[PDB]
């Protein structure tokens, strides 16, 4: 699920480490 | 309290398990990797030793930056919890580390797993199973939060971790009313955990759903808690210091070249996206965010994340080969460019996006003369055919629709101008 034009996950990005 | 590490054999070499971490702490990481593979390569079962070969690797991987290094620092972690007669604080130190550095490198499936056998191997350790919730989050599952959360609470009713998580998870269901005590006693908690953006975010939010008048206060909170740039743009994936402002002339952006390709083709745009209209209107999706108190509303995409959706680019080919000109909305990783048809009854919830690194502009194509209005901040404009009206969408703003007829404009997101080449390679896209 992706944030598009909201803010409504709980995180928007995917992190890969450093 | 003094964790206690050593079981009854690790006591015995206590000596030198010691000189290995002093030279750990002491910063000379490879002279202290040496040491721990030598403990581990002479005393085989001891998890001292095996945490302590793995809290090295995870040093290394710090000094490095390296993820390999990590990788192999979280394999050496699970090999700690595999050894005979760990001790529990031990057990417990090596499988967080473990879940915290999967996180990290966002292998959110594998801390998932850890995080369901620290609950197991621990099962009256409420904080885990607060962890827990987490990574169900974080994995998209919330049906599975929400119940790790629910029997927190039962246990701990008053613990404000779970009661901020609890409320996210409720007002994410659009359970509005019932979310507000949630989140605000939660955040009112202090509990480590609670002061967080996404809480007094979607706290504000909520009370501004239900009529409640005090949400500004909670906007005053945040941004005075360093989460909001200001009560007013209250993006949370930001890069600090670029221009503010909720409203944009083409020049103050510099996409003078694109403003205009848009403006002098409009009607080519405008056709593509009424011929998808007429002839393939499945490829319009009803917006799904919950961010209508009602009406229809509903979006045909042609990039996301800074992807050319190659089918939806088959319903408006000359769009997409007039866009593929301007990398700085087609390689706008944080952005979208989409048509957006509202009809008439619509009430688009006042609203923030997620990110202060895109300015959205609209540019219209079938505008009824009345009815259709869009604030940003503390000031409201009307779109007209063929024209740009820039904004942005980190601020909060608002739409309606109360025509007699549909409403079709083109989306299209730019990076914040003021964005290194760098930074628009690297940040990670939304
Ligand atoms: O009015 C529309 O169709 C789009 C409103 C949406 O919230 C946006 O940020 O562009
Ligand atoms: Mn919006």
């Amino acid at each position: 699920g992706k944030c598009k034009d909201g803010l409504g996950e709980y995180t928007c990005t995917s992190l890969e480490g450093f | 309290k003094k964790p206690k590490l050593l079981n009854k054999f690790d006591k015995t070499i206590k000596a030198e398990l010691d000189a290995a971490e002093k030279l750990r702490k002491r910063g000379k990481i490879e002279e202290a990797v040496n040491a721990f593979k030598e403990l581990v390569r002479k005393y085989p079962q001891s998890p001292r030793a095996r945490y302590g070969k793995a809290q090295c690797e995870d040093d290394l991987a710090e000094k490095r930056r390296s993820n390999e290094v990590l990788r192999g620092a979280i394999e050496t972690y699970q090999e700690v919890a595999s050894l005979p007669d760990v001790p529990a604080d031990l057990l417990k130190l090596s499988l967080k580390r473990r879940s915290d550095r999967q996180q990290f490198l966002g292998h959110m499936r594998g801390s998932l797993l850890t995080l369901q056998r620290l609950v197991q191997l621990f099962p009256n350790d409420t904080s885990l199973k607060n962890d827990l919730g987490v990574g169900y989050l974080l994995i998209g599952d919330n049906d599975n939060a929400k119940k790790v959360y629910e029997e927190v609470l039962s246990v701990t009713p008053n613990d404000g971790f779970a009661k901020v998580h609890y409320g996210f998870i409720l007002k994410a269901q659009n359970k509005i009313a019932e979310s507000i005590p949630y989140l605000k006693e939660g955040i009112e908690s202090g509990d480590p955990g609670t002061d967080d953006g996404r809480f007094y975010f979607h706290l504000g939010d909520a009370m501004q759903r239900v009529g409640n008048k005090e949400a500004y206060k909670w906007y005053e909170l945040g941004h005075k808690r360093g989460h909001f740039a200001s009560v007013w743009q209250r993006s949370l994936y930001n890069v600090n210091g670029l221009k503010a402002q909720p409203w944009w002339t083409p020049k103050e952006t510099g996409y003078t070249e694109l403003v205009k390709s848009l403006e002098r083709n409009w009607k080519l745009i405008r056709d593509e996206g009424l011929a998808v209209m007429d002839k393939a209107k499945g490829l319009f999706l009803p917006e799904d965010e919950n961010l209508r108190e009602k009406g229809d509303w509903s979006q045909f995409t042609l990039w996301q994340q800074g992807r050319r959706n190659e089918n939806a680019c088959k319903g408006a080919p000359k769009t997409c080969t007039l866009l593929e000109k301007f990398p700085e909305t087609t390689g706008c990783r944080r952005g979208q460019i989409k048509y957006s048809i509202m009809h008439p009854g619509t009430h688009v919830w006042p609203h923030t996006g997620p990110t202060n690194c895109r300015l959205r502009m609209h540019l219209g194509l079938v505008i009824p003369k009345e009815g259709c209005k869009i604030r940003c901040a503390n000031e409201t404009k009307t779109w007209e055919e063929g024209k740009v009206l820039i904004f942005d969408d980190s601020f909060e703003h608002e739409v309606w629709q109360d025509a007699s007829s549909f409403r079709l404009i083109f989306i299209v997101d730019v990076w914040h101008p003021e964005l290194t080449p760098q930074q628009r390679r690297s940040l990670p896209a939304i």
